[PDB]
């Protein structure tokens, strides 16, 4: 089994990426119990919750669409893998798509389904109110009869999203798609995004991601997700801690926030053979890496004050994501100079940064050139 | 150098200058000494200037030559005092491309729908049977010349003298000249004309009550 | 009397239950919002546009998924902002829709699907 | 004047079909 | 009338060297502020630091800035107006170009045509309003 | 005071013997000069010098790299400070 | 003809904004530029136009006071007056009503001209009627230039060129340094781009 | 006398007390991070009002800003920052923070700029500016001049007498004493516009036109801040305004005074026909002609900045609304975001001589009394410009 573009020139100079699973305008699949609620219904005081934010929300990723429209804007090439309903709404996100210059080939029209519309039974059991899924929506609905074979053999690295694991159908058209990639020798990034089911128990999220995991050769995970599939407890003790007599150095004196970098050991009920590199993100205040050579933290910063009125968390993953595919396709010397790595990962922290000072994903996701003003501006020359 | 450095651009210092050692740190006190690690400043970044954009494109034509990559503050500096020369010198190149290849030819430029050969050779082989002279000619060209290709031409006005590379100088190069987009993005500050504000949206107070309705919504002023 | 600047009604899991098991008239709108998160800033305007405009005709109201969240994993919400249309016949199906949908999407869903 | 006529009038040349 | 003297965003001329002057006195003032946290250098001779190296080169970027508009661009209409003495003092014109200089324990680094900072800005507030109330005293 | 500033980029070189040791108003070590003393600039292409007049503050040292426009020499109220 | 000219382009962006583009050839050096300056200040000053210059409501309940039934006051009606194009070619002072006497919008079509003058945009909405008031206002219409200082006066301007341009480009000829024109002409309908040229 | 900051609050105490956002930083788990500190307590603060965005082969942490402490100002690390000012208009006056690009005004008319706003007169078809702060949004609806919803409701009726609502099953009669800004269908939220007032436009402060302005010495009708003007701006009563003793319909007059919300004020000398005007490459003739002396004489960048942009929001039909010190993101921003958007401005509509590379945001124009251009290139713009309101024999 084989297939045949009958095309032999070398497509085009800024790899394709493949982002495959679900378009939303914009949504947040990461999300858990926060300590602080503003006011329940003055919207005027949720800034106070973008600025000073919880951590697993510093920087959220979204639908792989947004990591599809950041890279295309950064400079590369995205198509986006997925399904739509025929109706205005589908519509509108293809049409978002296509005025962000994303290849919709590979987006598939459903004509008998209302995009975001999922139909559910809602249910009582043990008195408590539930839900049931009676219909899946289009995005979730995609089968492996439907992939474009042309974008997956174009598509250097091919992105996904946890959300798809969500759905049985799209899980079983992800593993497809990841064999019909890997057989044109793509790399597979999986940005882990965890939806609010997978954050239920650790165990449980471990075994069904496993397969995922294992066939992904690039991963990003915040620090969260990672510390959720490691013991959450154990490293809450490892931060909480605090020495009762004298610190073990100066700097722990200092009561900074703690920037822990997990090692590698920690890393290994994780790490597989596959694995060419994991990225464990804090924010955009630092993104540690690891490979099977060396590992590191390449030190961010953030500025969100900066922007009081305007600014929103929303999209930083997404962006940070696609800063990292713009680099990994264009210099793939960052699987083996940590110098290299270091300097192209300091270009995702930079997208990220400017994608938190406006309102909205889509609306906020930097240039490639604005992103390498801010990363010469606030990096040192040295360290560019 | 020696020869030469007369006219023609050279090397201000000349060649096989010596180079000197001096004290390095630790032979040096502590108010002379550079950082151990390179400092932050907000000067760090080289200041972007129209004499560096147009310099870089003077040294790409061949025009000049530079003793990099990217041109020096005394270089762009000079370029300050001296960059008249240069746009007369390319005016000058630019009229007399127009006298050799003749206005169909030049004007073609901007006539994108003119698909027919410009050169005077085909335009007078043109001329020896549609009757239609040059002057015909080059007015049928620029009927066929679009009101945004006009406008782009109006550049070659007599009057205007718009420099042929400022008339060429594509984005990528233009941006430049303030140092590509800003880092706070512009989607912030636009706002539509004829957009009504919502007061009601997350940057406005909540709507301030009535006097009476408050004080009365609060017991404080009664009816009856 | 000064009126009420909000019309969106917040919700705990319990008066929803009794909502939900209650007969209705109306479609019943709940929406997953939670405080931190940046869309919810737009949906809340979204949902209280819709409030106004449907006035008595339909049932909107909301549900932190900060106060509950496990209910809101019940509900299989995988996301915010997400928002339940539930039909006032109780034998039909509801519908879950995920991110920010257009204000004519919900007004296609209250006035087609419900 | 006449020499600003004669810059004028070509406006109001009609030529022939 | 035949002429113009209309003035441009980059019409306005910082002097090139600036930016090296700038991180120089800044590099100092770094290393100085260090060796005050270690004990070396009292908190007098910080003040008279941060003080008189930002008026040294304020004033060096003033002496620098009629030399580079006479020999790098004559006609600059900043430079033909404070020159011929239409209107703008060298000060006025120095305080668009070049640095604003100090009124104050830290300096105004930048210029109106680099906009200056809010501490910059508020700092000169105050000087407006001390200038004021001279001018008014004079008066009387 | 009048700041002598580097005319040159260069190895600055004079005889530190001749001058006295002193701390400037800024903390800084300096020498303070009560002679005409000549320093070198040793440029890339010539030995420039300098002339530093007497009862003058030379901020430089033997050997030092200098850049040009670099401050190289300078030649009431009380008031409390409080810490 | 060794010097000639041509509509190079010409435009209808809307009945009330025409564009024209004009090639002029073969002029000589300095010729192009006392064509291009003269041409100019007579499309934009010369040029004669037509409008509404007085208004009277035939019913007025005060001079300066709203008027009933109708959605928008009588200043904003007298600026959709002022607004409104007209296509006369005769001199001289005339006359014209409005009878509109229902509700609806009364619009330039609504209009009865006299014989010599023609709405050129018939689709401009002058005044919205929400009751069926019998609105009889008469109209009095003047052709001149440039601009001019119980019924209501309009302060309207008789200026139909709406804009002008021109540009000069070196033909070529090495010696004799010939050289073309152009020249562009934004226009109410009032007059086409060329009519406005021959009559400039 | 003064006026107080934007932000400022009069505590229960009678201090004026101003917000700062508290860097409490691992050990304390507070819910609200804004104190409110008067001048008294936010001295035993140290405040910074700079970015984090500086980076190092060290940390953020050690990384020095410029901060306020006692009455002194410092640098020091964000380790040592207790407070941060993160509000631009902060310590702005309302009429202050309605100045874009203020920070590159010189404050000491930073004052006489604000008493120009407060002299401008409303006119007839005011008209929102192209650039702006956004705080004409605050200021249009506490002004109460707009007719503001009482209470949500869709639209009944609307016309120059009154607004109508029905909402919760109940009607409400709005009588405007303005014109709508709601169509007859709309549906309304408690607290938005249902009409602007005078002086508004879609619930934005509109004091002044959006005139198109080159400024150059013309033959002294604009020595030292005199002002010329089209005689268009007498045909579209630009800026004609009503004045009630009966009503009067002031037109434009030689003599009127005239300024942008930067200080530069200027008294019109000369009226002249669209013909004689100074006139722009796009054949557009100027409608008013500044001196360019002022600029240097009065220290007033900022307005060649809303000069271009506003040309460049012009032909992109685009409005800006940046708040001020927004350098603070990025060196030269306010350059940066002005040539951009001249930059889009001319290459969306062909229009080259708006963004010429060769002196960015200059252009040369043409004398309309003989066609010649002027020899050097003259700055452009469409700023914001409002109209402003209007025997001793003694010792000396």
């Amino acid at each position: 089994v084989d297939y045949d573009d009958g095309i032999d020139f070398p497509y085009d100079d800024p790899p394709l990426v493949c982002c495959f699973g679900a378009v939303q305008k914009e949504f947040v699949p990461v999300v858990r119990v926060h300590d602080n609620p503003m006011h329940p219904d003055i919207y005027s005081q949720w800034k106070m919750l973008q600025w000073d934010p919880p951590e697993f929300g510093r920087a959220p990723g979204g639908p792989p669409s947004n990591v599809a429209i950041s890279h295309v804007r950064l400079g590369g090439r995205a198509a986006f893998m997925g399904k739509v309903g025929g109706d205005d709404y589908g519509e509108e996100l293809v049409l978002m798509m296509n005025k962000e210059r994303v290849q919709t080939r590979g987006v598939k029209f459903d004509e008998g389904a209302s995009t975001a519309c999922t139909r559910v039974k809602i249910k009582f059991e043990d008195g408590k109110m539930k839900a049931e899924t009676v219909k899946e929506p289009p995005e979730d609905s995609l089968l492996a009869s439907e992939l474009n074979l042309a974008v997956l053999k174009e598509a250097r690295i091919f992105h996904f999203n946890s959300e798809v694991l969500t759905s049985p159908t799209m899980e079983s058209t992800l593993f497809k798609a990841i064999q019909w990639s890997k057989k044109f020798g793509g790399l597979i990034f999986f940005d882990l995004n965890l939806p609010l089911p997978l954050w239920r128990s650790r165990n449980e999220t471990r075994k069904l991601i496993k397969k995922s995991w294992d066939e992904a050769n690039i991963i990003e995970v915040s620090q969260q997700e990672l510390e959720f599939l490691l013991d959450e407890e154990y490293y809450e003790r490892r931060r909480n801690y605090t020495p009762q007599y004298f610190a073990e150095d100066f700097e722990q004196t200092k009561n900074r926030r703690d920037y822990y970098h997990y090692t590698p050991e920690e890393i290994k009920p994780l790490w597989h053979d596959d694995l060419k590199l994991l990225v464990v993100t804090d924010g955009t205040l630092r993104l540690h890496y690891y490979t099977p050579k060396f590992d590191g933290v390449v030190v961010g910063t953030e500025d969100v004050l900066i922007t009081p009125f305007t600014c929103d968390r929303t999209g930083s993953g997404d962006a940070v994501v696609a800063g990292i595919m713009r680099k990994l396709t264009t210099c793939p010397e960052m699987f083996e100079d940590q110098d290299v790595l270091e300097r192209q990962l300091r270009f995702a922290v930079a997208a990220g940064i400017i994608s938190q000072w406006t309102i909205g994903a889509v609306r906020g996701f930097p240039t490639e050139s604005a992103t390498q003003n801010l990363k010469e501006q606030v990096y040192v020359p040295s360290m560019w | 150098d020696k020869k030469l450095g007369r006219p023609h651009p050279f090397i201000d210092p000349t060649k096989k200058k010596q180079i000197e050692t001096t004290l390095t740190s630790d032979e040096s006190w502590w108010n002379w000494r550079k950082p151990e690690k390179e400092q932050w400043s907000r000067w760090q970044r080289r200041r972007p200037d129209v004499e560096t954009v147009f310099l870089k494109a003077m040294a790409e034509t061949g025009q000049v030559k530079l003793y990099g990559k990217e041109p020096t503050l005394t270089e762009t500096s000079l370029y300050r005092a001296r960059r008249h020369l240069f746009k007369e010198e390319r005016l000058q190149a630019e009229r007399e491309r127009l006298a050799k290849e003749g206005p169909m030819a030049f004007y073609s430029e901007w006539v994108k729908a003119w698909k027919r050969d410009t050169s005077r050779e085909a335009v007078q082989k043109h001329f020896e049977e549609t009757g239609e002279d040059e002057n015909t000619q080059l007015i049928e060209m620029f009927s066929h010349q679009t009101d945004r290709e006009y406008r782009i031409m109006m550049g070659t006005d007599v009057r205007i003298k718009r420099d042929p590379l400022a008339m060429r100088m594509k984005e990528d190069q233009i941006k430049q000249i303030w140092g590509g987009d800003p880092v706070y993005p512009t989607i912030n500050y636009i706002q539509a004309p004829d957009a009504v504000m919502d007061f009601r949206g997350p940057d406005f107070h909540e709507p301030t009550p009535n006097m009476l309705s408050y004080l009365k919504e609060n017991c404080k002023v009664i009816s009856r | 009397f000064v009126r009420e600047d909000y019309l969106v009604r917040k919700l705990t899991a319990e008066e929803l239950q009794e909502l939900v098991k209650g007969e209705r008239k109306v479609p019943l709108i709940v929406d997953f919002y939670a405080t931190w998160c940046g869309p919810c800033i737009l949906m809340a305007q979204e949902l209280e546009m819709l409030a106004v405009e449907y006035e008595s005709n339909a049932m909107i109201v909301k549900v932190d998924t900060d106060d509950e969240y496990e209910f809101a994993r019940d509900m299989q919400v995988r996301g915010l902002p997400t928002l339940f249309f539930i039909s006032p016949d109780p034998s039909k199906d509801a519908i879950r829709t995920e991110g920010l949908i257009p204000l004519q999407m919900m007004r296609d869903i209250i006035d087609n699907d419900m | 004047s006449r020499n600003l006529i004669n810059l004028f009038i070509p406006f109001l040349h009609v030529e022939e079909e | 009338t035949a002429t113009s003297i209309s003035l441009g965003i980059d019409d306005l001329l910082t002097i090139p060297s600036k930016g090296w002057l700038v991180q120089d006195a800044e590099q100092q003032s770094l290393i100085l502020e260090k060796h005050h946290h270690y004990g070396n250098v009292h908190a007098v001779e910080k003040l008279r630091q941060s003080i008189e190296i930002w008026y040294a080169t304020s004033e060096y970027l003033r002496q620098e800035m009629n030399p580079n508009f006479r020999m790098t661009d004559p006609f600059n209409p900043v430079h033909m107006m404070s020159f011929s003495g239409a209107r703008g003092n060298a000060s006025q014109v120095h305080q668009l170009v070049g640095m604003r200089g100090l009124m104050i324990d830290l300096p105004i680094q930048s210029n109106l045509r680099e906009g200056l900072s809010l501490t910059e800005y508020i700092i000169s507030c105050y000087g407006a309003r001390k200038g004021v109330v001279d001018t008014a005293v004079r008066t009387s | 005071a009048e700041h002598v500033r580097a005319p040159y980029n260069g190895k600055i070189k004079f005889n530190e013997d001749l001058v006295h040791p002193t701390r400037t108003r800024h903390g800084h070590p300096a020498f303070l000069c009560y002679i005409d003393l000549s320093v070198i600039i040793e440029s890339e292409d010539i030995i420039h010098s300098v002339t530093i007049p007497p009862k003058s503050f030379l901020l430089v040292q033997n050997d030092q790299y200098v850049e040009s426009e670099q401050v190289i020499a300078e030649i009431k109220e009380r008031v409390r400070k409080y810490i | 003809r060794t010097l000639q000219w041509k509509c190079v382009e010409s435009r209808r962006d809307s009945k009330r904004l025409y564009y024209g583009r004009f090639i002029l050839s073969p002029l000589m050096k300095g010729q192009a530029d006392t064509i291009g300056i003269a041409m100019r200040r007579a499309l934009l000053g010369e040029i004669e136009g037509t409008c509404i210059t007085r208004a009277k409501s035939e019913n007025i309940p005060h001079d300066y006071s709203n008027i009933v039934g109708i959605q928008e006051s009588v200043h904003e009606i007298l600026m959709n007056l002022n607004e409104i194009v007209l296509k006369s070619n005769l001199y001289g002072t005339r006359n014209a009503l409005i009878c509109v006497q229902g509700p609806g919008y009364i619009t330039a079509r609504d209009i009865i001209l006299p014989p010599s003058v023609e709405i050129v945009d018939n689709t401009q909405h002058i005044a919205t009627l929400t009751e069926p008031i019998n609105l009889c206002i008469g109209l009095k219409i003047e052709r001149n230039r440039g601009y001019s200082l119980r019924s209501y006066p309009i302060d309207a301007v008789f200026m139909p060129v709406q804009n002008a341009n021109h540009s000069i480009h070196s033909y070529g000829n090495g010696n004799e340094k010939q050289e073309i024109l152009f020249i562009e002409i934004w226009t109410n309908g009032s007059l086409t781009p060329k009519e406005a040229l021959h009559e400039a | 006398i003064g006026s107080l900051s934007i932000h400022a609050r009069i505590g229960d105490w009678g201090s004026l007390e101003s917000p700062f956002y508290e860097l409490v930083e691992k050990s304390k788990k507070a819910q609200i991070r804004m104190l409110f500190l008067s001048p008294s307590q936010d001295e035993y603060y140290m405040i910074a009002a700079g970015n984090s965005l500086a980076l190092n082969r060290g940390i953020q942490e050690e990384q020095v800003v410029p901060a306020r402490y006692r009455q002194e100002f410092l640098t020091i690390a964000w380790e040592e920052v207790h407070l941060r000012s993160i509000f631009p208009f902060q310590y702005f006056s309302i009429g202050a923070s309605l100045i874009p690009f203020i920070e590159h005004n010189d404050a000491n008319r930073a004052l006489m700029s604000s008493n120009m706003q407060r002299q401008a007169v409303p006119l007839s078809r005011s008209e929102k500016c192209i650039v702006g702060t956004g705080l004409e949004r605050q200021v249009a609806l506490d002004s109460g001049v707009p007719a503001i919803a009482e209470h949500e409701g869709k639209i009944l009726y609307t016309d120059t007498e009154k607004i109508i609502l029905s909402g919760n099953e109940n009607t409400l009669s709005i009588p405007l004493i303005q014109k709508p800004q709601v169509r007859r269908g709309k549906c309304i939220k408690k607290g938005q516009i249902l009409a602007d007032g005078a002086a508004t436009v879609g619930g934005e402060l509109a004091l002044g036109k959006n005139i198109l302005v080159a400024y150059m010495p013309w033959e002294g009708y604009n020595f030292e801040d005199a002002v010329l003007i089209s005689e268009c701006l007498v045909y579209g009563d630009i800026y004609t305004s009503f004045h009630i003793r009966i009503s009067q319909k002031r037109e434009i007059k030689v003599g009127d005074k005239v300024a942008g919300r930067h200080g530069n004020k200027g008294i019109i000398s000369k009226i002249l026909p669209r013909q004689d005007m100074p006139y722009l490459q796009d054949g557009r003739p100027v409608d008013m002609v500044f001196n360019p002396l002022g600029v240097p004489s009065r220290m007033n960048v900022g307005q060649i900045f809303e000069c271009s942009l506003g040309l460049a929001g012009s032909l992109l039909d685009r409005h800006y609304r940046i708040a001020p010190f927004d350098e603070r993101y990025e060196q030269e921003a306010s350059r940066k975001l002005v040539f951009s958007e001249l930059y889009e401005a001319s290459k969306q509509t062909a229009n080259p001589w708006v963004f010429e590379p060769e002196y960015p945001g200059k252009s040369r124009i043409f004398d309309g009394r003989t066609g010649d251009p002027f020899e050097q290139p003259v700055i452009i713009g469409k700023p914001y410009i409002l109209k402003l309101i209007h025997q001793r024999v003694g010792e000396m």
